[PDB]
């Protein structure tokens, strides 16, 4: 059963089929199946108790010490060291939810175990995989044309910004950033409606530069319309706040040029000496004087320059930034308004970016200076500054924010929402029980084992709150059967009402699709699994 | 781990004179200009050295121990590179800091100079550092 | 039972008045037979090595 | 056996000969099989294969499964061989050609051990199968009218027969139909190069769509490249194999000048030849420009202040199908930019899927290419995915070259089988017992597929031995009902080609193991 077949033949001649036949393993049949479903059942028993807003967070440990701690399921996979292969499918699949929608990145996980965990009680009673695999199928259409029912509409408008104030805040709930979670949300939501394409487009997440950085605390972080910079002014006399700055964006060292050519200058004689030491001067005064020509108030490079350039630079009154990187020049561009100059005859009037103020930054007694840039124009770019007591909270925020960048940019591509909090899973439930029972016996009992394994969300929810799991579910889905309500779920928080819509529990109807098909592909790619062959 | 012998064993080539005081050594490199040379040693910071006056002229620590150094040919102070960590970092000594960073023992600058191979045990753009 | 948040104690005691249940209903399903009957032994012992 | 001091062969040589290797080799053949027998039908399953690195590898293709096993018997690897012949020829039946040669071996088997001839059984392979390819080509069902209609019914019912045993065989219909759209759409050589596969992490599989023209994965955009329009109405694109950057002229190339003046002109020179290559370029009216080669942030930043879309390093293939498909021409000169070297598209946009970003060529109306954007949940499901697609494609592809089918789910085999049988009653008798084994082991494929399916096979096999005898060519095994039924009429198509091949391979690699009378092995040499 084990190691495969071994016989060296029955004429005792050496019987080699595959290289180190000896050294590998094979499982074959329905063991194999119970061992995948085993791993999977591990995974998923794992990632449930960090779940809902009473979810706890897991403490990641890296090859080298490095410490994380998140309540972010795909996360907790990712850096999570498995080696059986159901473990690393079931990481791809939160890694899978994460790319396509950026939440729910647990419960795909949980659904995915509560899946196969009925699949091996309807295995062991004598159906084929492949029946339960299209059985699983039909049920989660089912859910999907229920979730398209009962699902509600919101205005995506600038003028009002109360649902997806409400949304961000659901999303954000589950995150150690509950604490602010209100300045969270609206940050959140703020800095998605500046940068996104109004006509229902995509929304660029190159636009949204997100930095952290230690000391304060983490009610201090904050949306900038503009851009933060690790760099500072070159020369250190030169004044720490401009306002109303004219900003000129350059590409080129401020350095004579050289041709990329090899190229070799000779020198035969003092006059050839005299004419490239009064060439060098002129060209560091042309450069500085064709900057000020435009009237700039501020120059930003990107590959640095010297003790001449910068003392021309502050004698002038142009105070002056080096080193700027590649991606901060883009975002400053755009920011500002003003275009890139690869050199400095090519810099004119109609190029200058405008900034309402630049300013440099302190951090206590840490030396650091970060430049700031903001109060333009129409900036279409935006930066999100978050501070802390701890890396790790900041690190930790940071992922909550793209959680909750990540919804909000779900809701621009569709404004169609269904009430959380485990109402959406018992409705598709109670949809998916009564379609089973127009259904013919055989699938029967697949619908029931998946309308049975989507009832674990609210029952994982339960139990992470306190309550009683099956009790409460029960009591729930009773209610939810006897008035027409599909958006009663677990009153994780205790608020006195089970009725979502005044709680404000709301997700996005593309997260639970999104969910529930990626659960129902890989449950059953995993179910179609029947042999492993590994060294 | 190349070092030449102590005398020399010439008849004064005028090349004899070498310095070689090694007061610091892991990445003993000459520079574009020979009036410089920069060492690095296990104790994370890079030196660099005036062959001429023979002194110290600023010591660079922004890492662990640093292992490989490599340099931009421009005056010897437009820009060197260090991935001793796992962080390659770009200096620049006409400030002394650290201009820009990859966090990802044989990297080589690449001839063009818009780009840098990190050989560990990637050719990084350094105009979109990706 | 366990999973659903049933306490490993509630069980013990629904299980034994399930079997005490059973064991109503097994006795109810049950037939008399007599010794003086060859048939009926020969058939349980054919049953117990059917199997064999 | 004797010491012989002065030794024939090499020390370690290992020799093996008679009846005993030749039955030896019959059972590494049966034992390759039955490695990828349970992929086998709509009711299949998937195997996993892990290499020495760890990666795994998911697949129903009998051909990769095979190719996966790090296989080392030398009779065993025949079945391989003739595994990839058959991938290589037709594309799909790379677990019957293998199921084939192992049954026909193992039906010869007891007359092997019995000291029969080989010569015998492979000339009685030879006639057997000879007959058997006859008998396809007669009576494979072809309509000679060749109307459009007709035509695209039977390519997409001989493509949900193709996918009908893959992962993807819920959406089989939605696959079929769509990989018959990306085929018909080829010009006259049915290139592989010239239909796309970009799997894209992310989505359900109804998420994937079909491209009416060329979309490629965003290429390392440089500085300033956000700031250019993402979208245009009617864009001309330029295909280029330029490199726009400021860089030295040639590698050998050197510049020696004397004077600062001739320093300042060899500066401005070089940027005006980049400047003038740029501006040669953007007059040509183009908006959308796709380079081979490098495209440097000063041509980026130039073209975004002209509202003008760049994009270099795109591969090869990229470009050649971008080419096929707005209708334009690849230039390594920008000198003689004219409209007829100029692509065009309807619509050009770049949007995100499940976290990157792609750019689309879309509403090309004489487009001769297709992009396939697949998705999934992780790696190995769109592999496998990309895989079925391949079968299907393949399948799709035959067809058009000739639109000749049979039935599937064992009709034909059971047809041929019976005709065999027919034919073998009527011959002398020593030949006879081997046809006979020959029409024996063609059962093979619908025994396999009730066992796969969970049936009783000895009943199904009854029941279509005896449907065939009474009358009905294309009576099958119907997996859903549990029984038999026409196939023909169940839309189950196949293409004769298939089941050509694949009885023509299993014969050769059936004729080629049983010529085997002796092994001989070499000592290893340099074994480390
Ligand atoms: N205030 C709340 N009351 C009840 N349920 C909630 C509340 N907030 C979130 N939930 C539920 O908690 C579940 C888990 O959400 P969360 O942990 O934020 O992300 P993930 O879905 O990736 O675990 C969601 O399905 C949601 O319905
Ligand atoms: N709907 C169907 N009903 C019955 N048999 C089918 C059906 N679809 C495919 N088959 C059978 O499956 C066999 C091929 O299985 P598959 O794994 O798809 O290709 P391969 O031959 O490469 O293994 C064919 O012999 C065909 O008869
Ligand atoms: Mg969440
Ligand atoms: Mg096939």
């Amino acid at each position: 059963a084990s190691m495969g077949t071994l016989a060296f033949d029955e004429y005792g001649r050496p019987f080699l089929i595959i290289k180190d036949q000896d050294r590998k393993s094979r499982l074959m049949g329905l063991e194999a199946l119970k061992s995948h479903i085993m791993a999977a059942k591990a995974v998923a028993n794992t990632m449930r108790t960090s779940l809902g807003p009473n979810g706890l967070d897991k403490m990641m440990v890296d090859k080298d010490g490095d410490v994380t701690v998140t309540n972010d399921g795909a996360t907790i996979l990712s850096m999570m060291d498995v080696d059986h292969q159901i473990a690393k499918l079931m990481v791809e699949l939160s890694k899978s939810q994460d790319d396509e929608i950026g939440d729910g990145t647990t419960g795909v996980v949980v659904l995915a175990g509560a899946l196969l965990e009925e699949a091996e009680q309807l295995l062991d009673r004598g159906i084929h995989p492949i029946r339960i695999a299209d059985g699983y199928e039909q049920a989660a259409r089912v859910a999907i044309e229920h979730l398209d029912k009962i699902s509600d509409s919101v205005l995506v408008d600038i003028k009002d910004t109360e649902p997806l104030i409400q949304t961000a805040k659901t999303t954000l709930g589950s995150k150690v950033v509950n604490s602010c979670h209100r300045q969270m949300a609206e940050i959140a939501v703020n800095a998605v409606l500046t940068v996104a394409d109004m006509e229902r487009r995509d929304v660029d997440f190159e636009l949204i530069k997100v930095e952290g950085k230690v000391g304060g605390r983490l009610e201090d972080t904050k949306l900038i319309k503009g851009v933060i910079v690790d760099k500072d002014f070159s020369h250190p006399q030169m004044p720490k706040k401009v306002e109303d700055a004219k900003i000129a964006i350059l590409t080129c060292p401020f350095e004579p040029p050289k041709p990329k050519t090899k190229h070799k200058l000779d020198v035969t004689s003092v006059e050839d000496y005299k004419a490239l030491q009064k060439y060098e001067k002129e060209k560091f005064e042309e450069m500085i004087q064709q900057i000020k020509e435009t009237g700039a108030n501020l120059a930003i490079c990107q590959w640095g320059f010297d003790d001449e350039a910068n003392h021309l630079l502050l004698q002038n009154n142009l105070p002056a930034v080096r080193w700027v990187g590649g991606p901060e020049i883009e975002l400053i561009a755009i920011a500002t308004g003003g275009r890139i100059v690869p050199r400095f005859s090519e810099l004119t009037a109609e190029k200058l970016g405008f900034a309402g103020l630049v300013q440099e930054i302190s951090f206590g007694t840490t030396k650091d200076k970060m430049l700031v840039i903001e109060q333009c124009k129409n900036s279409r770019a935006v930066t999100i500054f978050i501070r802390g007591g701890n890396k790790m909270i900041i690190e930790e925020a940071k992922r909550s924010l793209h959680d909750a960048l990540c919804v909000i940019r779900n809701l621009i591509r569709d404004n169609r929402v269904v009430y959380g909090g485990g109402a959406a899973e018992i409705s598709c439930a109670l949809a998916v029980s009564q379609e089973a029972d127009k259904c013919p016996t055989l699938e029967q009992y697949a619908m029931r084992a998946f309308a049975d394994a989507l009832e674990v969300i609210p029952m994982a929810l339960s139990e992470n709150s306190g309550m009683n799991p099956i009790q409460t579910m029960t009591e729930v889905r009773a209610r939810q059967v006897k008035e027409m309500n599909p958006a009663l779920g677990i009153d994780c928080l205790h608020k006195g009402t089970n009725d979502m819509k005044q709680q404000h529990v709301i997700e996005t109807l593309i997260g639970k699709k999104q969910q529930i098909s990626l659960a129902t592909q890989m449950v059953r790619m995993i179910l179609k699994i029947d042999d492993i062959r590994k060294p | 781990c190349s070092v030449y012998p102590l005398t020399f064993d010439k008849n004064e080539n005028m090349a004899a004179k070498k310095k070689s005081v090694a007061m610091h050594l892991s990445a003993c490199s000459f520079t574009n200009s020979d009036m410089q040379i920069l060492t690095a040693s296990g104790d994370g910071t890079c030196a660099l050295w005036d062959v001429e006056s023979g002194q110290l002229l600023q010591s660079f620590h922004g890492h662990a121990d640093v292992l490989c150094l490599d340099l931009a040919p421009s005056e010897t102070g437009n820009t060197f590179v260090s991935g001793g960590d796992k962080k390659a970092m770009v200096w620049d000594m006409r400030s002394g800091q650290c201009v820009q960073a990859f966090e990802t023992n044989s990297v080589r600058y690449y001839p063009s100079g818009d780009a840098f191979a990190s050989g560990s045990d990637r050719l990084y753009d350094l105009r979109a550092d990706r | 039972l366990l999973q659903k948040g049933i306490h490993p104690t509630i069980i013990s005691e629904s299980f034994q008045k399930a079997l005490e249940k059973g064991i109503e209903i097994l006795t109810d399903m049950s037939r008399p037979v007599e010794l003086s009957d060859r048939e009926t032994l020969l058939n349980s012992a054919t049953t117990s090595l059917n199997s064999k | 056996m004797m010491p012989t001091p002065v030794i024939l062969l090499k020390e370690g040589t290992d020799s093996s000969q008679g009846i005993p290797q030749l039955v030896s080799n019959i059972s590494a053949c049966q034992v390759i099989a039955e490695a990828v027998r349970t992929t086998l039908g709509p009711r299949g399953m998937d195997k996993l294969i892990v290499d020495g690195r760890g990666k795994a590898t998911i697949s129903n293709d009998g051909a990769t499964i095979l190719k996966l096993l790090d296989v080392v018997h030398p009779a065993a690897k025949t079945l391989v061989d003739i595994a990839k012949s058959q991938d290589a020829e037709v594309g799909d039946g790379t677990t019957s050609v293998t199921l084939l040669a192992a049954e026909f071996l193992k039906q010869v088997k007891p007359y092997v051990e019995e000291g029969l001839h080989p010569q015998i059984i492979i000339r009685a392979f030879r006639t057997a199968t000879q007959l058997a390819v006859n008998k396809i080509k007669e009576i494979a069902v072809t309509v000679k009218k060749a109307d459009k209609v007709e035509q695209r019914k039977l390519l997409e019912k001989c493509a949900m027969t193709a996918l009908s045993s893959k992962l993807i065989s819920q959406q089989k219909a939605f696959f079929a139909k769509m990989v018959v759209d990306a085929v018909m759409m080829l010009d006259d050589l049915l290139q592989l190069k010239m239909i796309g596969i970009k799997k894209v992490q992310g989505g359900a599989l109804e998420d994937s769509q079909l491209v009416a023209g060329v979309a490629f994965k965003k290429t390392f955009s440089y500085a300033g490249f956000e700031m250019q329009p993402k979208k245009y109405h009617n864009p001309k694109i330029a295909l280029l194999n330029v490199e726009l950057e400021l860089k030295a002229e040639k590698d050998n190339a050197e510049i020696r000048v004397h004077t600062v003046e001739d320093y300042q002109a060899i500066v401005d020179a070089e940027w005006n030849i980049l400047y003038d290559k740029l501006e040669k370029i953007h007059h040509s009216g183009a908006k959308v420009v796709l380079s081979k080669l490098p495209i440097g942030d000063v041509a980026t930043q130039y073209f975004a202040d002209r509202d003008m879309f760049c994009a270099g390093r795109v591969p090869e293939e990229d470009l050649k199908r971008t080419m096929m498909a707005c209708g334009g021409s690849i230039q390594t000169s920008v000198n003689a930019l004219s409209a007829d070297v100029l692509g065009r598209c309807q619509v050009f946009e770049e949007t995100q899927i499940g976290g990157e970003r792609y750019n689309f060529f879309t509403g090309c109306p004489k487009a001769k290419t297709c992009t396939f954007i697949l998705r999934g949940g992780a790696e190995q499901f769109m592999e496998e995915t990309e895989r079925s697609l391949h079968d299907a494609i393949m399948i799709v592809r035959r067809a058009i070259k000739n639109d000749s089918v049979v039935a599937g789910g064992g009709a034909i085999e059971m047809e041929l089988s019976k005709y065999l049988r027919d034919y073998s009653r009527t011959i002398p008798g020593k030949q006879q017992l081997l046809i006979g084994a020959y029409a024996k082991a063609l059962e093979i494929i619908p025994r396999q597929l009730c066992d796969n399916a969970g049936f009783d096979a000895t009943n199904i096999l009854n029941k279509l031995r005896a449907r065939h005898a009474q009358g009905g060519t294309w009576y099958g095994v119907d997996i859903n009902n549990e029984d038999i039924a026409d196939n023909f009429e169940a839309f189950v198509w196949e293409p004769a080609m298939v089941r050509i091949n694949a009885l023509t391979a299993a014969s050769e690699a059936a004729c080629l193991i049983v010529s085997v009378d002796e092994t001989i092995k070499n000592p290893r040499s340099t074994v480390d």
